[PDB]
């Protein structure tokens, strides 16, 4: 009676496969899937409601546009209008922005959420068709240290190990990372590995404590930022023990030193950038040797990095043995605290240091693993490329090489793809709040609420009366509250997707339903809207002269009905499962946009697998080479691309070696003060997902957890007479909200530190937050700011 | 118009009063936990829930004594031990909004 079929689940980077039950074209119920190899069957609380996260009462099902006196009005209130009376207001929208502007002027905010068709038809859309570079993701808040910490140390992005190094491990140290609640299964598989096999040490590094000093062997508390260094005095540990693998760094490894006081991403104004020396080129870096990279840690003792990071010389002992032991097969894991941090392309860098320096990497169990948080931040985001920088499967704007690939495969004129980076997540924000980024596009995300420093930059950015903001979404929320016009969204199994995981596998989904109302996905509302445009009105006339065949055709044609993304016609879907969009243009487009896009990786290192090899696998981890996954990247006999003799190839880089960076400690941008003496720390609970916005519309995730609270040590609270259950307001410089005092809760701050979780709608912590970003990734640090807690 | 239930009405430029913190209520997915947990140990030194519930209040199922390859084994699995990942206690207070699911439980 049921119809059960595979997906992944909606939510975090782990990747549990489900099965989804459906009767009457609703989701009746879901299970994880006991043939997924990520999970075996278990899914966390988030997981097992899945059935329940599309039925919100206020689902979106109709364009609401703001309308004065019967016309599009800045000031009117929403009223709904048809999706062709939407897509003329936008059309008329962009082109006046075009031709008044340029296409720096127009944008996109879109989604590591996006199925993998999305983000390859949004990314052709803007850097193809309009020519703006303007299209960047809420990735950008999560992988991109991540992703600059890979392209610095190993030339090409993304783990080279994966998920069995759980099984192989004998010490797993997270560097701040809370898998218990934001990984589940993934701590999951350390438990099982843990537990069963208990000589394995769990090392916990944390700056508050959290369900996962539930498990550890060793837990360490450190202030805010001090990981740096207590990344180095490791590596000086291992060198000054005399445990450096030799033969690995002199065969597999060379040496750099970065450029410092690069400053931390602001305005240019702000006087901490004025006062930096190095923002201008922030990821330079010069070759060096060993030695002076020994010298360089030598500095990083346990007298200076005990008393910075607060962490006693016998715990920083413990831990960097684990490290340094040739017999200790080490996975080391890092997720936002990492990333969310004003050096944390250097700290990324700075784990890869610990495992090169032994060459405990890409072998079962020896696995510097960065986690990553969006189910498909990996298989969209980063591998698209769905990044101001970026192009496809690792390539660069700035590279005229990689210009001409992307020029080949989406048959454009030389010249066509702009070669400057466009305004990134942060700068997108200030610029909107500067009008001069005038049509703007959000899908697949709640940025308002995410983005950091609500209240300088994003909201007033909104609001600029210079601005059309467009906002697609399946619910209401604060984004779309803040927009001039609101497209109802067709999500998860309403549409055939592809999402692709923190292990490098790729899974497909069926359409499975069909949306409420008029809700449409965000793959038909992208390529519907490219027939709106000309060629000639968005594409200077010399690049129509290479391509004359392209005169007077829509970037419809020329970017989705181009021999290529509808060469797959109606006969090849499943006749099994609706599919709405091939429906709506004629053929198959998800085939079509999938197998164009992953030209772009094969036989280049990321190749992805025939379109439906998917459709049959639980997934499947690139790259795939005839037909056989990949587990572990960059070691001879487990990586196809590897040369034969030389046990391990970083073919990344040009010389096959991965870098060791010499990299010093360096202050967050805003540090407590006598006015605001509380470090402010913000991130999330097991049971929401990140802007609540699905989550909180399920009764038992709601009830679970109805309000985000400031988790405060009791010797604060008592200092600031203040009891459990109070109000107060937390207070930066930048703005406050109002929440309730816990001091008895799963997060247990260390004293002078709240943790604020980022849930809840009615209390945006996002007013209180810095975008102070990595200057090199241009990732904000969400995990620490100064604030003042004051009573209500 | 349009509002987000989950802030309730109040413009993003300001700042609405907290709702109390809920009392915990007392009274095929994971059953939610009917009665309140708060001071339950549950670390690798003892799980509390473990002193009510083991197969040794109603008892996990046989599905908690499993291993990743389904063989059953004499004392909970490792991978069900933190058992909070899955069951959640619930505020007694009703949702912000409506939801439309349908549980199998009741259309067959
Ligand atoms: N339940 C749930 N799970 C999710 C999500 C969700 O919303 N809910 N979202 C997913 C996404 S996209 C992401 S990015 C991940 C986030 O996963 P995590 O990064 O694990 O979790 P957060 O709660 O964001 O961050 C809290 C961690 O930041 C660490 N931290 C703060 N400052 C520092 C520092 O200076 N150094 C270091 N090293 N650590 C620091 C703290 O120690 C704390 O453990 O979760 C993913 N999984
Ligand atoms: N203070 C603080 N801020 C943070 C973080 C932090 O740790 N602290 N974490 C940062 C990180 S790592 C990340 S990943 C971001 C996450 O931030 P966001 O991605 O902005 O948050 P989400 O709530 O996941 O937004 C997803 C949106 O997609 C909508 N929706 C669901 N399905 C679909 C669909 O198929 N189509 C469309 N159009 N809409 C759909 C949901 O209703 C929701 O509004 O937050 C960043 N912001
Ligand atoms: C005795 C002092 C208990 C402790 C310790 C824990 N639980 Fe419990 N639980 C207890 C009773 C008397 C009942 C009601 C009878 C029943 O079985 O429902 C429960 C109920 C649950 C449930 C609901 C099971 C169902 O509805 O099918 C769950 C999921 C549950 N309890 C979980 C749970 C957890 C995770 C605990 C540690 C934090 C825990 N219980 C401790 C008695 C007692
Ligand atoms: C997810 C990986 C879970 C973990 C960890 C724990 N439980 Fe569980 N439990 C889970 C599900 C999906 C279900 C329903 C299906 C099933 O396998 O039975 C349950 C059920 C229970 C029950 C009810 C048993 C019954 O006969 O109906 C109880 C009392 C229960 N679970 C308790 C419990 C305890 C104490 C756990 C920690 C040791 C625990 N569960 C972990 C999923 C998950
Ligand atoms: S661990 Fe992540 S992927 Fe798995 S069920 Fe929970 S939310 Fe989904
Ligand atoms: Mo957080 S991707
Ligand atoms: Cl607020």
């Amino acid at each position: 009676k049921l119809k059960w079929s595979k997906a992944p689940c909606r939510f975090c980077g782990t990747g549990c496969g489900v099965t989804v039950a459906v009767k009457d074209n609703k989701v009746v119920a879901t299970q994880g899937d006991p043939q997924a190899e990520v999970n075996k069957g278990l899914n966390c609380v988030k997981g097992y409601f899945l059935s329940k996260i599309m039925y919100g009462q206020d689902r979106l099902t109709r364009p609401l546009m703001r309308m004065k006196n019967g016309k599009y009005d800045k000031n009117g209130d929403f009223a709904p209008v048809t999706w062709d009376q939407a897509f003329d207001e936008m059309e008329r929208q962009f082109k006046r922005v075009l031709k008044e502007k340029g296409p720096t002027a127009v944008g996109m905010f879109g989604s590591g959420q996006w199925t993998v068709w999305e983000g390859y038809a949004a990314a052709k859309l803007y850097k193809a068709g309009f020519r703006s570079n303007n299209i960047d993701p809420n990735a950008r808040h999560c992988m991109a240290s991540a992703a600059a910490g890979f392209m610095r140390t190993f030339g090409m992005d993304e783990p080279m190990g994966c998920y069995d190094d759980f099984e192989a491990a004998d010490a797993f140290v997270l560097w701040g990372s809370n898998m218990a609640e934001m990984h589940p299964i993934l701590w999951t598989r350390v438990t099982d590995r843990r537990l069963s096999h208990p000589k394995t040490r769990v090392v916990v590094l944390s700056t508050f404590t959290h369900r996962c000093f539930d498990l550890a062997d060793i837990g360490i508390i450190f202030k805010p930022q001090t990981d740096l260094a207590m990344l180095n005095y490791i590596a000086n540990y291992i060198i000054r023990n005399n445990k450096v693998n030799k033969d690995f760094v002199n065969k597999h490894t060379v040496f750099k030193e970065g450029v410092t006081d690069i400053g931390y991403g602001l305005r240019p104004d702000h006087p901490l950038q004025k006062a930096a020396k190095n923002a201008s080129d922030p990821g330079a870096a010069k070759v060096i040797t060993f030695d002076e990279f020994a010298k360089f840690v030598s500095k990083y003792d346990a007298d200076y990095v005990s008393k910075l990071s607060a962490v006693p010389k016998a715990k920083l002992d413990q831990l960097a043995e684990l490290y340094a032991d040739p017999n200790i097969k080490v996975m080391s894991l890092w997720t936002m605290g990492f990333n969310q941090h004003t050096r944390g392309t250097w700290a990324n860098n700075m784990v890869y240091n610990l495992h090169l320096l032994t060459g405990k990497i890409a072998t079962p169990g020896n696995s510097p693993f960065s986690l990553t948080g969006q189910p498909s931040a990996c298989g969209t985001a980063r591998e698209v490329g769905t990044f101001s920088h970026r192009l496809p499967a690792d390539m660069v704007v700035t590279n005229p090489k990689h210009r001409e690939e992307a020029e080949r495969i989406w048959k454009l004129p030389p010249g066509t793809i702009p070669d400057k980076p466009g305004y990134d997540a942060v700068l997108q924000n200030r610029m909107l709040k500067d009008g001069k980024l005038n049509a703007y596009w959000v899908q697949v995300n709640n940025n308002m609420q995410a983005a950091a420093n609500l209240m300088e930059e994003g909201l007033p950015g909104y609001r600029n009366p210079a601005n059309f903001i467009v906002v697609s979404d399946a619910y209401p929320t604060v984004t779309a509250l803040a927009a001039d016009l609101v497209l109802p969204s067709a999500m998860w199994v309403e549409k055939e997707g592809a999402y692709g995981n923190a292990e490098r596998r790729t899974q497909f989904w069926h359409q499975l339903v069909d949306a409420p109302g008029e809700a449409r996905s965000d793959l038909w509302q992208l390529v519907e809207f490219a027939k709106r445009f000309k060629v000639e009105e968005v594409w200077p006339p010399e690049l129509i002269a290479k391509k004359p065949e392209y005169k007077g055709k829509t970037l419809y044609d020329v970017l989705y009905r181009n021999g290529q993304v509808d060469k797959f016609p109606l006969k090849d879907v499943n006749a099994e499962y609706h599919n709405a969009e091939a429906k709506a243009f004629g053929f198959y487009l998800q085939k079509g946009l999938f197998e164009e896009y992953a030209t772009f990786g094969r036989g280049h290192g990321h190749d992805l697998a025939p379109f439906d090899a998917y459709h049959e696998a639980r997934g499947l981890r690139w790259p795939v080479v005839n037909g056989k996954e990949t587990r572990w990247r960059y070691r001879e006999g487990s990586d196809p691309y590897v040369k034969a003799g030389t046990g391990f190839q970083f073919y990344g880089n040009p010389d096959g070696k991965a870098v060791i960076f010499a990299l010093p400690y360096e202050p967050p941008a805003e540090s407590p003060d006598k006015e605001y003496p509380y470090w402010l720390v913000t991130g999330r609970v097991l049971e929401h997902w990140h802007s609540g916005s699905m989550t909180r519309r399920v009764p038992e995730l709601y009830r679970s957890f109805p309000n985000a609270v400031v988790f405060m040590h009791p010797e604060d609270a008592k200092a600031l007479g203040l009891r459990r259950g109070v109000e107060v307001e937390v207070v930066s410089r930048r703005g406050r909200m109002r929440s309730r005092i816990e001091t008895r809760g799963r997060d247990a701050p260390p004293r002078g530190l709240v943790f604020v979780p980022w849930f809840d709608a009615s209390q945006l912590i996002n007013k209180v937050t810095l975008d102070a970003t990595c200057p090199i990734s241009l990732q904000t640090d969400f995990k620490k700011c100064a604030v003042k807690i004051v009573k209500v | 118009g349009l509002v987000d239930a989950m802030r309730g009405p109040t413009a993003i430029a300001n700042e609405p009063r907290a709702p109390l913190l809920y009392p915990t209520e007392n009274k095929m997915q994971p059953p939610t936990i009917p009665h309140k947990i708060d001071g339950y140990q549950l670390d690798k030194d003892f799980n509390r829930c473990m002193f009510c519930h083991a197969r040794t209040a109603i008892p996990v199922s046989i599905t908690h004594y499993m291993d990743r390859d389904n063989n059953v084994l004499a004392d909970v699995s490792p991978r069900r031990y933190f058992c909070t990942q899955c069951h959640v206690p619930q505020a007694d207070t009703k949702p912000l909004i409506g939801n439309n699911f349908v549980d199998v439980d009741t259309i067959l």
